[PDB]
């Protein structure tokens, strides 16, 4: 990312602020929905509205993210657990990181628009993408 | 488009408020800006160097009033979207040579944009339609690359 | 799908030299290795973990044939290719989930396995008619996930 | 890249050999065959059956990937002036990059079927990404 992307993305995520987990948590919900193919990596879960499982597992996605806007300089070290889980455990499609990627930004969106400018939106697409980039990196 | 008579109904309300001007503007303009590379398709339009010259162009205003207008008329003819957009598939692949997956692209824009506008009544239930309806159209406009 | 009728002999002549076995087995390995996430669907075949254990894995290589075996399937009916897949349409969306983009994973992987035993004698040209076959098969395929 | 990959891609590149800028124009080929959307990019060229101008060319792009082969600990630096050519000026999208390396890799099956095994496909794969996404880098 460049540097103009960092600190629109710096500056986009403090106006989340403490919202992370809750909109990881409908971001997910938003996924299972429009991409039903998504669900099946979740077979152990209540994929219910308002089920506390999403609504955890939000929270850690967001919570990951946040350390991620902290790390942006070293992404494949801050994030180099995730990376081993999601491609060698899980062996998520990689596709589906674009969906959940497009899944935030529609969240962001809905509860930021005044804020969710177009040159915010094009920092953030990136570094979503840099973020997928490095947990698809282990294959 | 696999769409039960409920949903419709919820596609076809919020189309009511869909203020085509502003939201295609909005939409294309945001393409243009996030997938760059979109910009060679529209170098007719000027200059589209910053975010800034994008979004006050009044031809991406205009143009993507026009793709909006499309779309709704799709919107308005969901059992019959091959034949709607039949002459805009030979158009777009013929004589623009636009990449289909750039179809994809726009529509998820798109439902973005209706995101931004309508805020916490575009619901989770009502993305998953559009997310079906933006598929069934850039299917149909790819149907004639195929 | 959009063939001459000197592109579909020529697609035609190939195919009567195709060992289903042989190249669906390497095929359906190929797309192991190098695409491993398509590992996740197979854990039904036992061990997968390094290229050696996948390309003398019994049940890859009759996966593999019985794959190219409709593969085939699809070349003798190219101008009726949604009807012929719509069953395996139905099974891959509905009972496995499998994204589409995965169909064109493997048809790409296909054609590059048909250009390593055939050489010089699977030419740009015939390449380019493959690649047509390999779409049209991948978009039957994908059918009823729309 | 990881470790094992690169031996590959090294050892894999030596058997090429001399024969890159031919390799590279009969993949330019078979893309623009297979591929019609890819002539666009190419107004100004010949692109006739063993035009001189496509084989020019392929010599060019077999070259690059020759460098790259190199620098593989630093292709984003030894590719740095390619990144602004394809991103700023010719805004090349990104999806042919994926059209161009399945051509180079069909064209490597053609030529070399006893090296082309499936490790040697799988991190020419990886390397091949990995230059695209250099050259896409820019935006
Ligand atoms: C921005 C992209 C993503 C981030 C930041 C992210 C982050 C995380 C985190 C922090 C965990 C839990 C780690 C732990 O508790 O040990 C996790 C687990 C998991 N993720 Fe992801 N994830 C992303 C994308 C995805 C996608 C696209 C999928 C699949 C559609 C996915 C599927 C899973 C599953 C199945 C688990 C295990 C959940 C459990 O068993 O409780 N993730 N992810
Ligand atoms: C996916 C939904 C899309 C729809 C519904 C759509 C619709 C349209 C329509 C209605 C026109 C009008 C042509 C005329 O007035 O005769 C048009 C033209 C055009 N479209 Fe699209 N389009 C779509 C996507 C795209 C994309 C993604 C691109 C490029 C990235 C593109 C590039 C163009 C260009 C360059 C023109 C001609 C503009 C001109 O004549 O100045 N379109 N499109
Ligand atoms: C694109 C061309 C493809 C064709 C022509 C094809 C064809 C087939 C056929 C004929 C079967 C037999 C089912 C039966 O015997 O009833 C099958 C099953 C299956 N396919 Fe596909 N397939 C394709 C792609 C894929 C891909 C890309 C994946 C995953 C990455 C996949 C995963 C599976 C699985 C898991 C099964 C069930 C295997 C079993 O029952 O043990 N297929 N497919
Ligand atoms: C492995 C991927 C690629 C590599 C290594 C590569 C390399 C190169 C090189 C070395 C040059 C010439 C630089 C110069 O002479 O100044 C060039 C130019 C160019 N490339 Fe690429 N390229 C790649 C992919 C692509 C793709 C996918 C496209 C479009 C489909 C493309 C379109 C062009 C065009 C239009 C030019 C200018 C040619 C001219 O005007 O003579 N390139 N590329």
């Amino acid at each position: 990312l460049s540097a103009a992307d960092k600190t629109n993305v710096k500056a986009a995520w403090s106006k989340v602020g403490g919202h992370a987990g809750e909109y990881g948590a409908e971001a997910l919900e938003r996924m299972f929905l429009g991409f039903p193919t998504t669900k099946t990596y979740f077979p152990h879960f209540d994929l219910s509205h308002g089920s506390a499982q999403v609504k955890a597992h939000g929270k850690k996605v967001g919570d990951a993210l946040t350390l991620a806007v902290g790390h942006l300089d070293d992404l494949p070290g801050a994030l180099s657990n995730l990376s081993d889980l999601h491609a060698h455990k899980l062996r998520v499609d990689p596709v589906n990181f674009k969906l959940l990627s497009h899944c935030l930004l529609s969240t962001l969106a809905v509860h930021l628009p005044n804020d969710f400018t177009p040159a915010v939106h094009a920092s953030l697409d990136k570094f979503l993408s840099s973020v997928s980039t490095v947990l698809t990196s282990k294959y | 488009v696999q769409l039960s008579g409920e949903e419709k109904a919820a596609v076809l309300a919020l189309w009511d408020k869909v203020n085509e001007e502003e939201v295609g503007g909005e939409a294309l303009g945001r393409l243009l800006v996030v997938y760059p590379w979109t910009q060679r398709f529209f170098d007719s339009f000027g200059d589209l160097s910053n975010p800034g010259a994008v979004m006050g162009n009044p031809k991406v205003k205009a143009h993507g009033k026009k793709v909006l207008h499309s779309f709704g008329e799709g919107v308005h003819h969901l059992d019959n979207l091959k034949g709607t957009f039949a002459a805009l598939s030979e158009l777009h692949c013929d004589k623009l040579h636009v990449d289909p997956e750039n179809f994809r692209l726009l529509g998820n824009v798109l439902v973005v944009v209706l995101a931004r506008h309508f805020g916490k009544d575009f619901t989770p239930e009502l993305q998953a339609s559009y997310q079906k309806v933006v598929a069934g159209v850039a299917n149909a406009l790819a149907h004639k690359y195929h």
